[PDB]
Parts: structure tokens; sequence; C-alpha cells
């Protein structure tokens, strides 16, 4: 049957849509919410959302494709966004990636066998003074050492 | 309860934008009000919109977002056009080294909201927007909750403090396009479309959000507004040099002992920023070069320049990335090339191919896989990104890298071999 949103999701989506003066302005908050729920943007989920937004599907797809943050390719509970830009690279992005490889056994762009962690190479995260920087979903941290990183990641279950 | 944020070091000599934000925690409305907050708003709502515009103009407040456009004048241009109008606070950061705006948003959200309300009232906007990057979730939730705080204290909503002025502030989110920081693209995203900039003119202050006069202003710009109203434009123009007056946030990063955001006046030298305030270099290694975000490159011989918007001044957003004698200038330029590779939106052909190929060939140069044609090609591509570009990204993608070829040729020659 027609794919449909769980009500604990559809409630939030409906809230986002009513937040702005025009429904269409909600598209990015809906996608953030959809990816937060599913661990990725299910292709199946865009048709219902287009209806919800009173926008064409091809518009919605075109938007998903354009924005780096949205992934319709790979599922992951937790996205380790690793900053690879100028400052983080100078201050030891590599030692962070090395530690991530050692602990999780995956390189940038890859997902752990349990689909728990995906490492995502991103541009500057806006905490250059706390370099090298990474996020674990919404949580943002300075990398200090492998032992320090191992402890943080233990907090994600 | 908000997500984890690293506690960037903050230090001020003026005790204005960072008076609260120097302490690395959320300051909620009762604290803001206790430092006399929203009193500038009360004062402003008892002046006419036109007189606020005058004060902001006489202040000499300039855009903090990298344009250095005189803020008072931007507002004048907005209000020449018929209402209704919209005020947008550019919460998008993206540019590397730049983390000044996040410490206002995350620590003193109310300074920003007060700024947005006064500025909105000045241009007669009854609807305002904060477009905050998606990599700032804490800032998103902190702004949403802090706006709710302002609503309940009756600073937002309809007929605010019996003034007759209506304002809602809406918080939209990015999803990882840098170009969404360029003011026309930001509006395209707010309208629920791809972050593709518009051909100018029309300019936003004439045709912007749904073709209505639109003021887009940087987080740091809007943060200055309450001070101008509260202190008076005379007392504000007294801070630092009269021609580029007021407090400035300098995000300092790289090989310095005390990296963080510094609130200084703009007659501070780039040497003062690094060595007096930022506590000098790591290992006291000689400074090699300073990168002004992804915009410019200054050598160790240009440290004596003011941090103001003047021609021979530092300018930009006041972003200071410090490299020492032991840092590869080429490897650095590669990482600036790779930034512009990712963040060209691909509308304009020289920019789309130029930004990508610059990075592709420089990567080959850096790895010692470059043919002599890839070298000649890298050089040509770099000087041919600007042509046809309808926004500043194409104009600047090759700028920094060119300066490094000019100022450090010996280090680039190491890579020719
Ligand atoms: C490609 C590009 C990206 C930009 N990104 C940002 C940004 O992240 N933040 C910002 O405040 N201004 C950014 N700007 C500058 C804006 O075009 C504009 O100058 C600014 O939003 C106006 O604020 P101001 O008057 O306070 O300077 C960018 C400009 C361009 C061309
Ligand atoms: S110059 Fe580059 S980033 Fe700017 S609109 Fe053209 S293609 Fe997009
Ligand atoms: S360079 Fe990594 S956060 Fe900016
Ligand atoms: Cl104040
Ligand atoms: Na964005």
């Amino acid at each position: 049957t027609e794919f449909e949103f769980p009500e604990e999701l559809k409630t939030k989506l409906q809230e986002h849509i009513n937040y702005f003066p025009k429904k269409r302005q909600a598209i990015l908050l809906c996608l953030h919410e959809i990816q937060n729920y599913y661990g990725y943007i299910p292709p199946e989920s865009l048709k219902p959302l287009a209806d919800m937004l009173e926008l064409p599907l091809n518009h919605v797809e075109g938007v998903v494709a354009f924005y780096d943050m949205f992934d319709r390719e790979d599922k992951a509970k937790y996205r380790i966004r690793v900053c690879v830009s100028i400052v983080c690279h100078l201050m030891g992005t590599n030692k962070l990636l090395k530690a991530l490889e050692n602990i999780l056994g995956i390189k940038p762009g890859e997902v752990t066998p349990d689909g728990k962690f995906k490492i995502v190479p991103v541009q500057c995260l806006g905490a250059c003074s706390e370099a090298p920087v990474f996020m674990v979903n919404d949580d943002e941290y300075k990398f200090e050492s492998e032992v320090q990183l191992n402890e943080i990641l233990s907090r994600y279950t | 309860s908000y997500p984890a944020i690293p506690r960037i070091y903050a230090e001020t000599t003026l005790n204005m934008l960072l008076k609260r934000a120097k302490k690395p925690r959320v300051h909620s409305i009762d604290e803001y009000l206790k430092d006399g907050g929203y009193q500038a708003l009360e004062k402003a709502l008892n002046m006419s919109p036109e007189e606020i515009i005058d004060w902001v103009d006489k202040s000499t407040l300039r855009g903090r977002g990298g344009a250095g456009f005189p803020t008072g004048k931007k507002w004048k241009f907005a209000v020449q056009n018929p209402g209704p109008r919209y005020f947008i606070c550019n919460a998008d950061e993206m540019e590397p080294g730049t983390f000044k705006d996040r410490i206002i948003i995350e620590r003193d959200p109310h300074l920003l909201i007060e700024g947005i309300i006064i500025s909105s009232y000045a241009i007669g906007a009854n609807e305002a927007y904060i477009y905050i990057r998606g990599e700032y979730p804490a800032g998103y939730y902190i702004l949403r909750d802090a706006i709710e705080e302002a609503k309940k204290k009756g600073f937002l909503g309809k007929n605010i403090l019996g003034s007759g002025f209506d304002l809602e502030i809406y918080v939209a989110r990015g999803a990882g396009a840098y170009i969404c920081g360029e003011e026309t693209a930001l509006i395209e995203s707010l309208e629920g479309k791809r972050g593709h900039p518009r051909l100018k003119p029309p300019y936003p202050v004439q045709k912007g959000l749904w073709g209505k006069p639109t003021v887009v202003n940087n987080v740091e710009t809007i943060a200055n507004v309450p001070f101008i109203i509260s202190m008076g434009w005379e007392e504000y123009r007294y801070i630092g040099p009269s021609d580029y007056a007021g407090p400035k946030l300098f995000p300092v990063s790289g090989k310095v002992k005390k990296p963080g955001v510094y609130e200084l006046p703009m007659n501070t030298t780039l040497r003062e920023v690094i060595f007096k305030y930022a506590g000098g270099t790591l290992g006291n290694k000689k400074v090699k070069a300073v990168f002004s975000g992804a915009l410019d490159c200054f050598s160790s011989e240009e440290l004596d320049i003011p941090m103001d918007y003047s021609p021979l001044g530092f300018g930009g957003t006041g972003t200071v990335i410090v490299l020492t004698e032991e840092d590869d200038i080429v490897e650095a330029a590669l990482k600036i090339a790779e930034f512009y590779e990712h963040e060209t939106c691909g509308q304009c052909t020289p920019c789309r191919v130029g930004c990508y190929e610059q990075a592709n060939l420089l990567e080959k140069i850096y790895k010692g896989e470059a043919t002599e044609q890839d070298w000649e090609g890298f050089d040509f591509v770099n000087r041919n990104i600007q042509p046809t570009s309808i926004c500043g990204l194409g104009a600047v993608a090759g700028r920094l890298i060119r300066q490094t070829l000019e100022k450090f040729p010996e280090e680039w020659e190491k890579y020719r071999k």
C-alpha cells in the first residue's frame, strides 16, 4: 500500500508546515526531521511530503539532491560528521580519522556492519578554534585523543 | 537541555557583544533583562523608525558578514521601496575559520533577537527570519526557545509594548550549502527552493523574499544595533577609530596559544590580534602567513595592518587563520581549493568547472602526479573562475590561492619538481 508516516513523525511534520506563513517554506525542517527519524531520506517518503507541502514531487527530489546534509543512499543511527577543511586539517583531522578507523573499522563515507555509525566528510563546522572538530548527529566535540574519542562514542548506544 | 557544543574561548576588551557571551553557556531572558536588556528596544519603539535609521547610519556601523556595506544606508535603500518588507538575520556561517556568529547565537540569543526587533521596526518589517546553518543545531533550538522567552515577556507578537508594531521572527535551517550565505540564494532557500543565487539587480532591498523589499544582515551586524540605540550613535562612534567605529569579533584559529573569538576595536593591528591577545604562536614558531577566511592570504611582512574595512586594512569578516614556518602553504591552498570545489552551486560555467578543476589539478600537483599540462592548466583555471559569475563566490574562489603563488613561489616550485 501507499507508504505513510508514523503519527509520532506526521505530527512533527504537520507542526513544521504550520510554523511558517507559507507551507512550502517548511521543506528543509521536514527533511531534517525525516532523516532524524529514518536515519536517511527514504525515497518512498518524498511523494507523501510533496502532497503535504502542496509542491510537485520533482521540486522536492531536486531539493533533496541539492543539499549535502540529506542522504537517500545509506541508513545510519549516528552520523559522525568529520571536518576536513583548512584549520581542522592543519590541527589533526587525520589523527581523528585514524582513531575512528581504529575503533569503528570504517573510513570516511562508510557505514559500520551494524549500520550504527556512518563517517561523513564535511566542510568547516564553525568551531575552528576547537579543531580538529567532529559531530555525532547534533552533538559537536573537539577531538583530543583516541582514548577521549572512544569514551564519547560509548555514549552513543 | 540542548546538544553538545565545544566551549570556544571568548575574550573582550570592550565588554559589549561578549559581555555575556564571554561565559560559555546559554544566558536566558531573566539574565539578559538583569543586565538592562530589551531597554534599548523600549527606547527605540519611542523613537520613529526614520530616526533609528539615522542613528544606525551616523554610527558608521558596517556589514559584519564580509561585504562591509554601511548598514544605515542598506536600510535607507530598503525603505525607499513600498512595503511590505522582510528582515533576515543571516545565521549561515560556512566560510572556514569563521565561528564569531555562533557564540552570539549560542550564549546571548537575546542580544540578537533585540537587534532583529529594533532593525525590523526601523524598516517597518512585521515578519523577520533567522536562516541558521544545519550544522548549528544547538543555535537552532536555543534561538527557538529564546524567541519563545521574548514572546512571553511581550517583546514579540502584535502591538509589542503598546507601540503598535507587530513582529514574528521565524527560524529556518540550512542543509549544508555555503552559497546559502549569499543573500539572494539564502532567500531562494527560505522560499523552499534550491540555494541558487539570483542575477542582481534586482537587489534584495528592492526585490527579495516573494519580490518584497528585503534587508539581509549578518548576526554580528544586528548584535551592534541595541548598543547604538542604548549608548547613542555619538558614544558608539567613540569606540575604536571614528571611520570604522564599534566593537568587532575576530575568530582566531590555527597555530596560536589562545585560539577563540576576541572582541576588539578595528584599530587593533593583525600582529596585536595574534601576539598580544591570542597569546602568540604555538612553540613561538615564526608566523608564515595569515589566511583571512577563504578570502585573502597575508605574509609575515603584513602583520602591522589594521583589522578595519579600509583598503590597506585586513577587512573581510575579521577571520584570522595563523600558519607557522612549519605549515605547507600549498597543502593549505589545496584545502581552500577543495572548499570552493564543494560550494560552487554550478549555475555559472567558469565558476562550476573553475572551482572543481582548480582543486582536481592542485590535488594532482600536491600528490606529485601532475603532468606539466596539469600545472599550466591549474594556473589558467585559477585566473578564469570570475568570468560570468552572478555572485561573490566565483569572484573569490581563485583569489586567495593566486596571492599564495605570488608571495610564496619558492614553496610552489618545490611541487613543480
Ligand atoms: C558566496 C557568498 C557566501 C556568503 N556567506 C555568508 C555567510 O555565511 N554569512 C554572512 O553573514 N554573509 C555571507 N555573505 C555575505 C552576504 O552576501 C551579505 O553581504 C550579508 O549577508 C549581509 O550582511 P551584512 O550587511 O551584515 O554584512 C556571503 C556572500 C557570498 C557572495
Ligand atoms: S558564481 Fe559560482 S557560487 Fe555564485 S551563483 Fe555562479 S555558479 Fe553559483
Ligand atoms: S576548519 Fe574545521 S571547523 Fe572550521
Ligand atoms: Cl543592551
Ligand atoms: Na546552509
